[PDB]
């Protein structure tokens, strides 16, 4: 009965910024690693970033490293994806995930939000 | 715990993280040079869907933690609430997961319809029954 809700998605120009947020509701939030996945059209869904339960450790997909940062706020039960230097490659449904860290690596479970669409275009 | 050797991931609660604490039933000291690329954990296999390559029910599967796998590789994959071990055949927005047993059927996954993620890559097998 964990319930996840992603927001903050929209249409953005290449090289711009955007901030995704996830509200987690039916959980003991302080006890769980949280992660962001993304699924581009016709592709396997991949983990973008993860953070341990108190935020001591993180993981990043290599291709978003240095560009995306994840953080969480334990008081407010949220996790957030700050996306900078957006490339067209970044276009996807972004999902919030609940999971757990072991020896520095996020392992995820099967709870997802409905997803939020990020689209990167030009003019 | 970091020096206890490989964790042994036993029975796995539906929808739960693979390496969740409550799942680690054991630990074995296993040389890191043994598997390529390195094993991060051992996953007890269930069923005989992979018997034809010799991955038998009960065997401990050395798994390298990665989400970077190719077609043709034995992956450990999460589909909705479940985790399975199969040979991966990805094909557009449709992913096939192939058994190694003729009595078993390919699982066909629609990526629009189900959550599909890669848990890691099978790099080796350890069998240690009391009877072989």
């Amino acid at each position: 009965q964990v319930q996840l809700v992603e927001s903050g998605g929209g249409v953005v120009q290449a090289g711009g910024s955007l901030r995704l947020s996830c509200a987690a509701s039916g959980s003991i939030f302080s006890s769980n690693a949280m992660a962001w996945y993304r699924q581009a059209p016709g592709n396997v869904r991949r983990l973008v970033a993860a953070i341990s339960s108190r935020g001591d450790n993180t993981n990043y997909e290599d291709s978003v490293r240095g560009r995306f940062t994840i953080s969480r706020d334990n008081a407010e039960n949220t996790v957030s994806l700050q996306m900078n230097s957006l490339k067209p490659e970044d276009t996807a449904i972004y999902y919030c995930n609940v999971g757990s860290f072991y020896r520095g690596n996020y392992y995820g479970g099967s709870s997802w939000g409905q997803g939020t669409q990020v689209t990167v275009s030009s003019h | 715990e970091e020096e206890e050797g490989l964790p042994l991931v036993g029975r796995v609660a539906a929808g739960e993280p693979l390496l969740a604490q409550q799942h680690i039933e054991g630990h074995y000291q296993v040389d890191p040079s043994l598997f390529k690329p390195n094993a991060d954990f051992l996953l007890r296999v269930s069923g005989m869907s992979m018997k034809d390559i010799g991955i038998m029910d009960g065997d401990l599967l050395a798994v390298h933690k990665t989400q970077d796998v190719r077609n043709g590789q034995v992956v450990v994959a999460r589909i909705d609430d479940e985790v399975t071990v199969k040979r991966l055949k990805k094909q557009g927005n449709k992913v096939e997961l192939l058994p190694e047993n003729s009595e078993f059927k390919p699982i066909v996954v629609d990526l629009r319809q189900q959550s599909f993620t890669i848990e890691g890559l099978a790099v080796g097998v350890i069998r240690n029954g009391d009877w072989l």
